[PDB]
């Protein structure tokens, strides 16, 4: 599932990420556009024998439980494969947790890498929420 | 108690395809990936790639892609693979197991055969000592099974009765069809007193055929 | 990918001897790295995981460790039954490795072969096909060479070979070797010779058969 540009901002606004953390509704559509390009079963191997899952590229080691990552803490308590549905929700839900813990946003790599303040508005530009 | 069991054996022709399946059973199916492996006779194993059931999520080790294709039935719990456009190079033993990082459950295994061959019956052909072996104190027997297809042949002989002193070798190919041949070493109270048969059978064809072993002329 | 290289290749061992299996890869795996034993037909099975994490059910005997780019997996005191491939894999990136496999295969005094000659069946002839069938069997070790000469000339063409595992119960080899010809070339030739070289002989082992002979 690839959710649309809006047609996302709007799901996500919904699950009420806009000033989350002091994070506007800009910074997480734009970090979901570089991370997956808003694809809901995106997914990308490491390194570390870690996988990334999902919209928001949540990561094995420490976020979910893919039954093989090594030093897992599945923080977020969840098997990662539900990461991958097209229910949001999961990932969504998960984010929260992410953020939290004090790096804010800046641990979406394509987040803090692409829309470091810059404009992030960019993103809900027509997008009527 | 988990397991993974796997599809039978499949003989193919050069250029059509197969599906191969894995019924896997003990645990939440839709959270772990399923990793294939293969392991040609004269390599090390092989992976092919992954998919985690029902998340419509796959990888394909670079090479594979384009010719393995997973898919998953989250209803019955198997995962399948098919390979399409079989060549020689196909032929070999693909494995499931469950993507644990280390893979401690592992699917039986699915034995691959690629050929142009057709069922063949196969010839059985005695060999007896022409001379020698005989006189002395242990005489060593044998049968010739030739240019069968496809594996595998079954040797006993005397039925079974005659167990210690065989030797059954590796089926070898020769032009399409393959060769065997089992050898058998009786004291000599025994041949050529009593009777030393071979008894050979092929279900890829219903053959089943016994050679009594008889002194040659002379 | 990451290149796991294994060596020994093969390993002769006697049983109850210690040994040590290497594994390199390509680039630090970390500490991302099993072993498997396979027995012939069957399955792989985990031995160790993440270098060393014992598998229950696995005999004490085997132990791992390492770390970055050589790994190695102990068998302290071989038994008959940890005799056959042995394979490191990498689950630290994708594709997953395995190394090339370690053959343990069992040491046991030196046997010579007992080599056994047989001329084409009757019925065989009638096919227009003659096999000569060599059969040498129960030797140690397993390093053999055959050669058939017809006639004094040694053949090349027309030989197919076979060995078998390692016996179970003796830990020795066997291995047919048939000369099949055309029923019309086998008519016009007198001798079938087959001889062995092996390690167990400053001389090689000869079987012959005469057409023309009895």
């Amino acid at each position: 599932k690839v959710f649309g540009r809006c047609e996302l901002a709007a799901a996500m606004k919904r699950h009420g990420l806009d000033n989350y953390r002091g994070y506007s509704l800009g910074n997480w559509v734009c970090a979901a556009k570089f991370e997956s390009n808003f694809n809901t079963q995106a997914t990308n191997r490491n390194t570390d024998g870690s996988t990334d899952y999902g919209i928001l590229q949540i990561n094995s080691r420490w976020w979910c439980n893919d039954g093989r990552t090594p030093g897992s803490r599945n923080l977020c308590n969840i098997p990662c494969s539900a990461l991958l549905s097209s229910d949001i929700t999961a990932s969504v839900n998960c984010a929260k947790k992410i953020v939290s813990d004090g790096n804010g946003m800046n641990a979406w790599v394509a987040w803090r890498n692409r829309c470091k303040g810059t404009d992030v508005q960019a993103w809900i530009r027509g997008c009527r929420l | 108690q988990v397991q993974l069991q796997e599809s039978g054996a499949e003989v193919m022709k050069p250029g059509a395809s197969v599906k191969i399946s894995c019924k896997a059973t003990g645990y939440t199916f839709s959270t772990y990936w399923i990793e294939w492996v293969k392991q040609r006779p004269g390599h090390g194993l092989e992976w092919i790639g992954e998919i985690l059931p029902g998340s419509g999520s796959t990888y394909y080790n670079e090479k594979f892609k384009g010719k393995a294709t997973f898919t998953a039935d989250t209803s019955s719990n198997t995962a399948y693979m098919q390979l399409s456009s079989l060549t020689s190079e196909d032929s070999a033993v693909y494995y499931c197991a469950r993507g644990d990082g280390n893979y401690g459950y592992w699917g039986q295994g699915t034995t691959l055969t690629v050929s142009s061959a057709s069922t063949t019956p196969p010839s059985v052909f005695p060999l007896a000592p022409g001379s020698a072996a005989q006189t002395n104190s242990m005489v060593t027997l044998g049968c010739l099974v030739k240019g069968y297809f496809p594996e595998p042949v079954t040797v006993t002989w005397n039925s079974g009765s005659l167990s210690s002193g065989v030797h059954t070798f590796p089926a070898v190919l020769q032009s399409d069809l393959y060769t065997l041949s089992s050898s058998v070493t009786v004291p000599s109270s025994p041949r050529p007193s009593e009777t030393v048969t071979c008894n050979v059978a092929h279900p890829a064809s219903s053959t089943k055929v016994d050679k009594k072993i008889v002194p040659r002329d002379c | 990918d990451i290149e796991l290289t294994q060596s020994p290749a093969t390993l002769s061992v006697t049983p109850g001897d210690s040994v040590s299996l290497s594994c390199r890869a390509s680039q630090s795996i970390s500490n991302n790295l099993h072993w498997y034993q396979q027995k012939s037909h069957e399955s792989p099975r985990l031995l160790i995981k993440y270098v060393s994490q014992s598998s229950s059910g696995i005999p004490s005997r085997f132990s791992g460790s390492g770390s970055g780019t050589d790994f190695t997996l102990s068998i302290n005191s071989v038994e008959t039954e940890d005799f056959g491939m042995y394979f490191c894999q990498q689950s630290n990136s994708w594709p997953r490795t395995f190394g090339g496999g370690t053959k343990l295969e069992i040491k046991r005094a030196d046997a010579a072969p007992t080599v056994s000659i047989f001329p084409p069946s009757s019925e065989q002839l009638t096919s227009g096909g003659a096999s000569v069938v060599c059969f040498l069997n129960n030797f140690y070790p397993k390093d053999i060479n055959v050669k058939w000469k017809i006639d004094g000339s040694e053949r090349q063409n027309g030989v197919l070979n076979s060995w078998t595992d390692q016996d179970s119960k003796d830990s020795t080899y066997s291995m047919s070797s048939t000369l099949t010809l055309t029923k019309d070339e086998y008519e016009r030739h007198n001798s079938y010779t087959c001889e062995a070289t092996h390690k167990t002989s400053t001389s090689p082992i000869v079987k012959s058969f005469n057409r023309n002979e009895c």
